[PDB]
Formats: structure tokens, C-alpha cells, sequence
């Protein structure tokens, strides 16, 4: 299928440096590239979409370029908080996977208390609108078993916004799991996961139900709640992610 | 690539699947169990025609085959058929209007209006084992809405 290739995998730059990340695709998508930023221990965020379109609220130091079969991300000024893994993505056709990932390390000589503060602003978690997705149901199950993952949606329209499911194994890229239409008909399921998963939505409890049957060892990964916002297949908000592990409870004493 | 193309399957409001009956005949019936893989995949080419945010002009041909869906008039009546186009001269960006379908998406379901015949969409009866035909009564008795499922190449 349409594979992705990033360059480099990891790099070290200084504060204020112009970081450049190259991303190549196995197919000439022309203008269907997405850029995401995953913070260590946090949920991924959409920085650049539609190849050259910045997200609403994203720092101006993040710029995206490229066209055809070659795209490039450009950080006008690398900050110490930009430490994360950058994975591109294509939204033209299957399998809707990400690249290898590019990690940017801030090479600081040593300034004592060099780090930063926290995240949030006036009204965060309090007097103001807050979009949040909290998945649950993850755990350890025996191979061939079944598990029902549930994602709670809040802070936004549930019947006006469409969503999907994406998974990311520890030390791996993000792979598409399924699409859950807001209407209830068009069921997008790749041949790879076809039959293995089934989606359901509850507009009364504002939650998504992901039925996982006949799970295999290759299904071991983290499941993040993905949400769209337009008519195109792109995610602008990711949940916390639920860890699902398939193994046997049969073990001896160490 | 001057012209991009993706492959997807189509299903009706009854969740029926499109299967090839004869060399130039298409039928819509329920496909489940382990017979689902007998589904036919259609290639959508980004042709030229009436484009919008809801309606997108695309061509509909059988995957790895020179069989394309064509809308023509047969006995003073618009009908759908399968045409064996030139295997080396097709597909192309500027396809004949009779091969150009207007894939519209009003809500969650997509409708295929013929560029050659305005207000005429691909229709199929609710009944099982029914063939595919062109209808001008969208939202009537016969199914006029379909789904789109992208497959692995």
C-alpha cells in the first residue's frame, strides 16, 4: 500500500534553530499530508493539516511545506517545549498510516533551570469551554477473547462532529482502526481489520463503543479516540489512549 | 501522477453488495459470512466536470479491468451499461460525459448522479438479487443512496 518515509529519525538543534523534517510518500498524493505532535506522556495534537494549513490555536513557529510526493515541516524557532515525536500522515487512501517519526532534541549546554512551565490558560478546566475525550475499558485479555472499549466525549457537539479510531503500539507508528459515522450507515473498514472490529455510538451517554472480537497478538497496542471536524478524513483531537494487552493468565512462579 | 485514483466498494441502504452477474451485468444482493470477499471493487478517477464541495465528478470502472459504467439512452430510456473501453487509452482525466458520474454527499450517504443525465442516479430495488439500473426518482422506492468503503489497493 502507500507507505511513508521520514528523514531524519532524530536530531539535535539549539533554541531558536530552524528545524526541518522531511516526509516522503509511496504515492503522489499531491496535497494530502498531515503533521502531528505527540508530547511525552500526553495526547497527540494536530499542528498542520491539508499539507500547508495551520491549525487554529497552533503556535506560529510551526510551518508546513511540500507538494506532490515530498513534504517538509519547518519550525521557525525550536523551543525547549517542542521536544516530541513528529509523525506525518496521508489522508488520500489506505492504509491511512503514519511515518517512522522524527524526534527533535533540544541541545542545551546548561542553563541551570532550563525547562518551562505548564499548559493551559484562563478558563482551562474551569470557567470556559473544554473539549475532552476519555477512553476506558483497556486491560489484559486472553488471545481470541473480546473487549469493549468506550470513549467518553465532552465539550463539543456529538451529533455534529464525526469521529474515528486509531491505535499506536508502544514503539510504533499510528495505524487506523475504524471509522464511526455520525449518521449510522457508511462503515469504513480496511481489509486488514475487516470483521475484527465493530463500532457503535451512543448519543444519549455521549460515548463511543468499540467492540473488539477475535483479538490477535498483533492487536496489542494503545487505542486513542480520534475526532474529525470537516468533510475530510483528519483528526484534530486525540484522547488519552487505552492500553490493551493480549496475553495468557497462565504463568508459573518466578 | 496527473490523475489520482482510489479503489472502493459500494453498498446500498440495505447493506447489499454489488456483484458481477454477467460480463456486462451488475447485481445487488446481500453478501455476508465468508462470501463477502466476492465483492467487486471500483476505481474512482479524478476526472473533469462539475466539481463542488458536495458533488465530485469521478469515473467508475472495474478494478484491473477495462469495464466501465456508462450511461446511455436505450429505446428512449436512460440506462446503465458496461463498456469495454480501450485498455491502453483509458483511463484518462477528460473522460466522456457518459462515463462521468457526479458523486454527491448530502448527508452520511453518497449519491451518484449521471453527468449525462441530470437528476438520474444509480438505483437498485429493495428486493434481493436485483440488477443495477438508472433511476430518476431519488428517495423513492428504489435505493438511490450508497456507501463508500476504501480497500487495500
Amino acid at each position: 500500500d502507500i507507505q511513508m518515509t521520514q528523514s531524519p529519525s532524530s536530531l539535535s538543534a539549539s533554541v531558536g534553530d530552524r528545524v526541518t523534517i522531511t516526509c516522503r510518500t509511496s504515492g503522489n498524493i499531491h496535497n494530502y499530508l498531515t503533521w502531528y505532535q505527540q508530547k511525552p506522556g500526553k495526547a497527540p495534537q494536530l499542528l498542520i493539516y491539508n499539507a500547508k494549513t495551520l491549525a487554529d490555536g497552533v503556535p506560529s513557529r510551526f510551518s508546513g511545506s511540500g507538494s506532490g510526493t515530498q513534504f517538509t515541516l519547518t519550525i521557525s524557532s525550536l523551543q525547549p517545549e517542542d521536544f516530541a515525536n513528529y509523525y506525518c500522515q496521508h489522508f488520500w487512501s489506505l492504509p491511512f498510516t503514519f511515518g517512522q517519526g522524527t524526534k527533535v532534541e533540544i541541545k542545551r549546554t546548561g542553563g541551570g533551570g532550563s525547562g518551562g512551565g505548564g499548559s493551559g490558560g484562563g478558563g482551562s478546566g474551569g470557567g470556559g469551554s473544554e473539549v475532552q475525550l476519555v477512553e476506558s475499558g483497556g486491560g489484559l485479555v486472553q488471545p481470541g477473547g473480546s473487549l469493549r472499549l468506550s470513549c467518553a466525549a465532552s465539550g463539543f457537539d456529538f451529533s455534529r462532529y464525526d469521529m474515528s479510531w486509531v491505535r499506536q503500539a508502544p514503539g510504533k507508528r499510528l495505524e487506523w482502526v475504524a471509522y464511526i459515522s455520525s449518521g449510522g450507515g457508511s462503515t469504513y473498514f480496511p481489509d486488514t481489520v475487516k470483521g475484527r472490529f465493530t463500532i457503535s455510538r451512543d448519543n444519549a451517554k455521549n460515548t463511543l463503543y468499540l467492540q473488539m472480537n477475535s483479538l490477535r497478538a498483533e492487536d496489542t497496542a494503545v487505542y486513542y479516540c480520534a475526532r474529525q471536524n470537516k468533510k475530510l478524513t483528519w483528526f484534530d483531537y486525540w484522547g488519552q489512549g487505552t492500553l490493551v494487552t493480549v496475553s495468557s493468565h497462565h504463568h508459573h512462579h518466578h | 501522477a496527473p490523475v489520482r485514483s482510489l479503489n472502493c466498494t459500494l453498498r446500498d441502504s440495505q447493506q447489499k453488495s454489488l456483484v458481477m452477474s454477467g460480463p456486462y451485468e451488475l447485481k445487488a444482493l446481500h453478501l455476508q459470512g465468508q462470501d463477502m470477499e466476492q465483492q467487486v471493487v471500483f476505481s474512482m478517477s479524478f476526472v473533469q466536470g462539475e466539481e463542488s464541495n458536495d458533488k465530485i465528478p469521478v469515473a467508475l470502472g472495474l478494478k484491473e479491468k477495462n469495464l466501465y459504467l456508462s450511461c446511455v439512452l436505450k429505446d428512449d430510456k436512460p440506462t446503465l451499461q458496461l463498456e469495454s473501453v480501450d485498455p491502453k487509452n483509458y483511463p484518462k482525466k477528460k473522460m466522456e460525459k457518459r462515463f462521468v458520474f457526479n458523486k454527491i454527499e448530502i448527508n452520511n450517504k453518497l449519491e451518484f448522479e449521471s453527468a449525462q443525465f441530470p437528476n438520474w442516479y444509480i438505483s437498485t430495488s429493495q428486493a434481493e438479487n436485483m440488477p443495477v439500473f438508472l433511476g430518476g426518482t431519488k428517495g423513492g422506492q428504489d435505493i438511490t443512496d450508497f456507501t463508500m468503503q476504501f480497500v487495500s489497493s
